[PDB]
Order: structure tokens, then sequence, then C-alpha cells
């Protein structure tokens, strides 16, 4: 099962510039038997998982971009190398918006 | 006798501090496991580096991908 997951826009950096996905995509934490967190972002068309990475603590932070007219974009940044993705929330309402992002740094440090 | 002076800079995390080793640019990651069990004096075969959503271990090369040119890695022992 899924620990935490939401429906959020992937983002990919072209040439300099980052540029956001207009595609439907659900943001979800998994967890398999090696004790490894998963960060996949599953594709709510097609159902395959594009990016799957292996999130560890004290290295990984999520947070929401202020500088943003929606203020619904959010950040992953690592605190290793150059790793910055960014993602914009799909849900409803932004009720839980910042819960979702609540969850995703608890469960991805913790 | 070169042997390849390009010595990297690598910052290994551990649950202690952030201190930086310095290894060539040309050897195998078994010659850098077996240096920091020794060193930090913890483990080799769970001894796993991390470079953020990859790990790192003798199945890769550190100096391939994991460390360019002066980077943070994690350890982790999963």
């Amino acid at each position: 099962k899924y620990l935490v997951e939401f429906r959020a826009g992937k983002m990919s950096l072209k040439g300099t510039t980052v540029t956001p996905d207009k595609r439907k995509g659900l943001v979800y934490i998994q967890q398999t038997d090696d004790s490894l967190i998963h960060f996949c972002w599953k594709d709510r068309t097609s159902g395959n998982v594009e990016d799957d990475l292996i999130i560890f603590p004290d290295d990984c932070e999520f947070k929401r971009v202020p500088q943003c007219p929606s203020g619904r974009v959010y950040v992953l940044k690592f605190k290793a190398g150059s790793k910055r993705l960014f993602f914009w929330m799909q849900e409803p309402k932004t009720d839980q918006d910042e819960e979702h992002c609540r969850k995703v740094n608890e469960y991805l440090n913790n | 006798a070169p042997a390849e002076p390009k010595i990297i800079k690598v910052t290994v995390k551990t649950p202690k501090e952030k201190e930086e080793f310095a290894v060539p640019e040309n050897s195998s990651v078994q010659q850098f496991k077996e240096a920091i069990s020794k060193r930090f004096k913890s483990q080799t075969d769970q001894l796993v580096l991390i470079f953020a959503g990859k790990i790192l271990k003798d199945q890769d090369t550190l100096i391939q991908h994991g460390i360019h040119d002066g980077l943070t890695v994690h350890l982790v022992i999963k």
C-alpha cells in the first residue's frame, strides 16, 4: 500500500528552465521489505511509474515555494548533491495542502 | 609510473559528523568501503553510501556518478 499519496503534477527541467507537466500524477510514498523509502511519481493514466527514488533521513527536505501566485507549488530538495524537484498540488482543495506536505516530510525523514 | 593523482573530494555524511575523504578518480568502491570501515570503525558489507535517491555500493562506481567533483553522500546500514 501507499503510506502517503496525493495528486500532484511533476516538473521537467528543460535546458535551464523548470517546465511543469500538465499531466495528472500521483505522488506516493512506498516502503519495500528492504526498509528503503521509495518516492515515486505514478502516471494516473498509464499507471506506469516514471521517477522512482530512494529516500533517506538527514538529507531530504520538502517545502512550499513562497514565490508562487497559486501557492500550491511544493519543492523536494535534497541536501546531498544537486537535486531540486518541483511539484504542484492537483487536489481540489488547499485544505490538505500543508497536511500532505507535513506527512511527506515525516514519512521521509522518519 | 603514473597512477592518476586526480584526488576527488567526497564528503561522507554520517550519524556523527560530516567528514571529507580523499580518493583517486580511478579506484574501486570495495577499496573505499574497507577504508571507511577502518577509519570510522563501523561496517563494510552493511555499509551503504547514498547519493540522493540512489544507493552506492560495489555494484556501481563512486567515481562514475556518485562523486563527480565535491559532492555530499549519505551513509546507511539497510
